[PDB]
């Protein structure tokens, strides 16, 4: 015992749909504990490594900017309407961490076959006691709840290939990914390392300026330029590097002539930036379009 | 044998 009421925590997470954003969803402690603990059995009994099906949507961060992941569903369709796989970072920075983790959670736990979550950088014990999550729970809830997150985000997936053509991760590629079996190879539950092919995954940059790889000014993990990803492409025969942990303007950006895309999915990033979200919309012939959502 | 391709129709939304 006991069941968890799914479809009840998902309607009073609906429930405020065009109220005035900002408005909280406080679910009890024990509705996101089993949340996290029926997701953490999903995601274990799933690949690391996720392999995917066209159609689908691709949405990039959202940290906690819990309207606007509202709006990307209102746009790109409710589950099951679409398929979706998100590219991570759903805590820290916004303003509502727990509504936006919990929502995708739950519609993990309801359609598990047709939702999909990778692991951010963000969904790191490490990094949300700093920038926001940890302060979330211990406010709204207790720091025994933010540990159960942990031990939920320790279990998500970190890399998705759509079809044998788009390879889907948070970051970036790493030095040391060789072969998609090293993927596949990392067990879990783990921490995110400091250095290595998990950490490169949730960390590493595209870089212009940078031929191979090279250091990252975030003080973590690598850059990596257009020879490496072509490199990459050609190695594993895939066409296209779709990932997100870094603001761009459009909520999209290409690198190394659109064999790589950036997703960013959060509008206004921080009150700071003045950027739009995307999401990108793949069909089963592998056409990619974008949806951008200009901040409110 | 299906390709990668980008369609040049984007979709914004704004708020009025
Ligand atoms: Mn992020
Ligand atoms: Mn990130």
């Amino acid at each position: 015992m006991g069941s968890l009421n799914l479809d009840s925590i998902i309607g009073r997470l609906l429930e405020v749909q065009g109220s005035r954003p900002g408005k909280n969803v406080q679910l009890t402690e024990n509705e996101i504990r089993g949340l996290c603990l029926k997701s953490r059995e999903i995601f274990l009994s799933q690949p690391i490594l996720l392999e995917l099906e066209a159609p689908l949507k691709i949405c990039g961060d959202i940290h906690g900017q819990y309207y606007d992941l509202l709006r990307l569903f209102e746009y790109g369709g409710f589950p099951p309407e679409s398929n979706y796989l998100f590219l991570g970072d759903y805590v820290d920075r916004g303003k509502q961490s727990l509504e936006t983790i919990c929502l995708l959670l739950a519609y993990k736990i309801k359609y598990p076959e047709n939702f999909f979550l990778l692991r951010g950088n963000h969904e790191c014990a490490s990094i949300n006691r700093i920038y926001g999550f940890y302060d979330e729970c211990k406010r709204r809830y207790n720091i025994k709840l933010w540990k159960t997150f942990t031990d939920c985000f320790n279990c998500l997936p970190i890399a998705a290939i759509v079809d044998e053509k788009i390879f889907c991760c948070h970051g970036g590629l790493s030095p040391d990914l060789q072969s998609m079996e090293q993927i596949r190879r990392i067990m879990r539950p783990t921490d995110v390392p400091d250095q290595g092919l998990l950490c490169d995954l949730l960390w590493s940059d595209p870089d212009k300026d940078v031929q191979g790889w090279g250091e990252n000014d975030r003080g973590v993990s690598f850059t990596f330029g257009a020879e490496v990803v072509a490199k990459f492409l050609h190695k594993h025969d895939l066409d296209l590097i779709c990932r997100a942990h870094q603001v761009v303007e459009d909520g999209y950006e290409f690198f190394a002539k659109r064999q790589l895309v950036t997703l960013f999915s959060a509008p206004n990033y921080c009150g700071e930036f003045d950027n739009a979200g995307a999401m990108m919309s793949v069909d089963e012939t592998l056409m990619c379009s974008f949806q951008i959502l200009k901040p409110a | 044998a299906r390709k990668v391709r980008f369609s040049e129709k984007v979709t914004v939304h704004f708020l009025a």
